[PDB]
């Protein structure tokens, strides 16, 4: 599993939310809409297939 | 059922019991439910072991 | 009597304050109410030119607050509000929990 440990910055999710080839949006511990104002020290990023 | 998608906050002892679909995305849903056109009515659905 | 709401497109909650001369019926309900009444989920039901009858309705808190006064008056100009004080008592206060953005008011006809 590659960790990314991105940090120093603002997450900006309503791009995908604005775009045709990004679909499903879950969150749980935090709202799916409510993302954009959430700050954190290293978010934990993951892609897999 | 709890809500979790609601436009604004609400007043003190005010009571919303609409059913419509919560305009997250520019699109409107016009009844259709679906991604950016979130529900607001969902359920944890509580079990014992929990 | 008046009929208190957002849209009153029977799609949300709207408050009606009915009189037909025996009791006052005040509802929740959200049914229809075409354009004018005419004679010859409810969550909250309670039932109760010479004249000038005065009222003040305010929202808050979740609480409708009616305020009243009725009085004789003898007018010259038509239809002109008179050069006095009076002052409204209490009538109702009532837990209806229902926010107003829009009202319209109920005429008796034949
Ligand atoms: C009064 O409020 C209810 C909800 O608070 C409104 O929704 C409708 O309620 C009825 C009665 O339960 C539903 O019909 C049946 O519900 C059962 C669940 O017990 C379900 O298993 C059945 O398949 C059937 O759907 C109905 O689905 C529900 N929704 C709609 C859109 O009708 C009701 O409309 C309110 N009535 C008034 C007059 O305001
Ligand atoms: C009071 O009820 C209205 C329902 O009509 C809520 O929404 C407002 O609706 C009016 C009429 O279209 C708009 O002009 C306002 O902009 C709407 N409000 C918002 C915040 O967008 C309104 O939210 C309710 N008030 C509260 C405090 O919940
Ligand atoms: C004025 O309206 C009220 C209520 O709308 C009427 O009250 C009725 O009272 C009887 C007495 O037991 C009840 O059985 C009925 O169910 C009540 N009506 C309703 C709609 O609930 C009252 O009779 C009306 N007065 C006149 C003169 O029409």
């Amino acid at each position: 599993w590659n960790r990314k440990r991105i940090s120093n910055c603002v997450a900006d999710y309503s791009v995908l939310y604005n775009l045709a080839p990004f679909f499903t949006f879950k969150c749980y511990g935090v709202s799916p809409t409510k993302l954009n104002d959430l700050c954190f020290t290293n978010v934990y990023a993951d892609s897999f297939v | 059922l709890y809500r979790l998608f609601r436009k604004s906050n609400l007043k003190p002892f005010e009571r919303d019991i609409s059913t419509e679909i919560y305009q997250a995305g520019n699109k409107p849903c016009n009844g259709v439910a679906g991604f950016n056109c979130y529900f607001p009515l969902r359920s944890y659905s509580f079990r014992p072991t929990y | 009597g008046w009929i208190f709401g957002t849209t009153l497109d029977s799609k949300t909650q709207s408050l009606l304050i009915v009189n037909n001369a025996t009791n006052v019926v005040i509802k929740v309900c959200e049914f229809q109410f075409c354009n004018d009444p005419f004679l010859d989920n409810c969550t909250f039901e309670y039932v109760s030119f010479k004249n000038l009858r005065e009222f003040v309705f305010k929202n808050i808190d979740g609480y409708f607050k009616i305020y009243s006064k009725h009085t004789p008056i003898i007018v010259r100009e038509p239809e002109d509000l008179p050069q006095g004080f009076s002052a409204l008592e209490p009538l109702v206060d009532l837990p209806i929990g229902i926010n107003i953005t829009r009202f319209q008011t109920l005429l008796a006809l034949h």
